[PDB]
């Protein structure tokens, strides 16, 4: 019934930049000012940054600033510091003791474009003896995060039979890595010959295809 | 406001009298009204709000209209004093204050109202 | 100083019940609200409910009729009784001082993990991702291990007993429709070292007390 939408869902910036996160609520927050901002890093509990739309919690640096009223609110981080890269959540309080959280905004480290290294792995013979076939496609050390990975089996596009996983931004080169796994039955795997992984990325002038037979 | 204190956990007041309940908070050098938040409530009913140097009565319960006020002169001394006039039997119950001044804290105060006579 | 500690998380079958505890230190439960917040793996924060300083309880619509929050002041504990648990309830559960919009909600617990699943404990099958020895090397050589069909979730992967760390990427696990987890751990190595260097992935799954050392050899 009450929805709170954060925009943008992801932010890319450098140390010293200024970023702005927008929080929109379908319903007026209580007394028009009960909006809070939270910071969360992976593996850790959320940290309260701002409450009552603009009041910094104890120890929060002054570079964090909140503003807004009613149904539109904004968090501003001026002169980003390395500690500021995290996921940010707004939270609203409403009449009748109701609460909701925004979906979260990821603030990542901006860097230069780096094309991924693409590798494809056929299922091992040990796994084929098990009774299933998993085909792995690796995208190593690329930036930005946005990338398109498509599975072609006998040059037929695949859908609904693959899942992919992405690492956190690397602490040294600030690049991402991605593995896409194509899962098929052993019978269906042996029904086809060509298994190709096709990758589209900004660092690539043309799509890169890695493939094998059998 | 790392730690808010109360002079009394229980106030015993007479019917029809004027009641002043207080929540003390640390003010080291001088009061900066910009960062101060004072919030009084009782049984989900908002009594008064003080933010940005002004009283905020947008969500004040209708029972306390023209009856509740915050002694602003006392804020400079670290005293958030809630003044309620024409105390009636419905004013007995559990009150709570929230003070935000650097830090934030909550304190519970119980009010008992004696019979008129 | 002030302390928040959750407890009671664990493995529950679907339709089961579990009670979480939030033991507080230095918090006047007669003066403070206490809130429960959960976070599913890879998702955002979700408010569950809170109990006020006068012991009144409020709940999010997603747990109405299933979760109940209570308080035992004499034991410094706030409880979350969860009934009719579904697989979607799998999450880290936090108890937080004050309300989600409160001025004093700066203190959170470390969280306790609740897992709702019909799956049984099972060690993973480790399969090699053999490095390719072919023309388009791609700058370096990539090899890895497929950690497949295990439950529950710690799995720790190392390469060459921790002596090989550069270029290692262990991916977050994916929950398969069978209810079992699976992931891949890969490492990029110099192409010339494929024939010279031996690469072994050390998969360790504590819940099944399993330790597998799978050697990845080139195919050519």
């Amino acid at each position: 019934d009450i929805q709170m939408t954060q925009s943008p869902s992801t932010l890319s910036a450098s140390v010293g930049d200024r970023v702005t996160i927008t929080c929109q609520s379908s319903q007026n927050v209580y007394s028009n000012n009960r909006l809070s901002w939270y910071q969360q890093k992976p593996g850790k509990a959320p940290k309260l940054l701002i409450y009552w739309t603009s009041f910094l919690a104890s120890g929060v640096p002054s570079r964090f600033s909140g503003s807004g009223s009613g149904t539109e609110f904004t968090l501003t981080i001026s002169s980003l510091q390395p500690d500021d890269f995290a996921t940010y959540y707004c939270a609203g309080g409403y009449s009748g003791n109701l609460y909701t959280f925004g979906q979260g905004t990821k603030l990542e480290i901006k860097r230069t474009v780096a094309a991924p290294s693409v590798f494809i792995f056929p299922p091992s013979d040990e796994q084929l003896k098990s009774g299933t076939a998993s085909v792995v496609c690796l995208l190593n050390n690329f930036y930005p995060r946005e990338a398109k990975v498509q599975w072609k089996v006998d040059n037929a596009l695949q859908s609904g039979n693959s899942q992919e996983s992405v690492t956190e931004q690397d602490s040294k080169d600030s690049t991402y890595s991605l593995s896409s796994t194509l899962t098929l039955s052993k019978a269906d795997y042996e029904k086809h010959k060509v298994y190709a992984c096709e990758v589209t990325h900004q660092g690539l002038s043309s799509p890169v295809t890695k493939s094998f037979n059998r | 406001a790392f730690t808010v204190t109360v002079p009394k956990d229980l106030y015993v007041v007479e019917y029809g009298s004027q009641m002043t309940i207080e929540c003390k908070f640390p003010v080291e050098k001088q009061l900066d009204l910009a960062a101060l938040i004072v919030y009084w409530e009782m049984e989900d009913k908002n009594i008064i709000q003080f933010v940005h140097g002004e009283e905020d009565l947008k969500v004040q319960h209708s029972s306390y209209r023209q009856r509740a006020r915050l002694l602003k002169d006392q804020l400079s001394l670290g005293n958030a004093a809630l003044q309620i006039t024409d105390v009636k039997l419905q004013d007995a119950g559990v009150y709570r204050c929230m003070i935000s001044y650097g830090g934030a804290d909550y304190k519970r105060i119980t009010v008992k109202v004696n019979a008129p006579y | 100083d002030v302390q928040l500690v959750e407890s009671g998380g664990g493995l529950v079958q679907p339709g089961g019940s579990l009670r979480l505890s939030c033991t507080v230190s230095g918090i006047d439960l007669s003066s403070y609200d206490m809130t429960w917040v959960r976070q599913a793996p890879g998702k955002g924060l979700e408010y569950i409910g809170y109990i006020s300083y006068v012991s009144r309880t409020y709940y999010a619509d997603s747990v109405k009729g299933r979760f109940t929050i209570s308080k035992d002041t004499s034991k410094n504990t706030v409880y979350l009784q969860m009934n009719s648990l579904r697989a979607e309830d799998t999450a880290v559960y936090y108890c937080a001082r004050d309300r989600p919009d409160g001025a004093a909600t700066n203190l959170w617990g470390q969280g306790t993990l609740v897992t709702v699943s019909s799956a049984s404990t099972k060690g993973p099958s480790v399969f090699p991702l053999a490095p390719s020895s072919k023309s388009t090397s791609g700058g370096t050589a990539a090899l890895g291990c497929l950690v497949k069909d295990y439950f529950p979730e710690p799995v720790t992967v190392s390469w060459n007993s921790g002596a090989l760390t550069s270029g290692v990427h262990t991916f977050p696990a994916v929950l398969q429709s069978s209810g079992l987890y699976s992931l891949s751990s890969v490492v990029t190595v110099p192409s010339s070292s494929l024939g010279t260097q031996t690469y072994i992935c050390n998969v360790n799954h504590k819940p099944s007390n399993t330790k597998v050392d799978k050697k990845v050899e080139p195919k050519s």
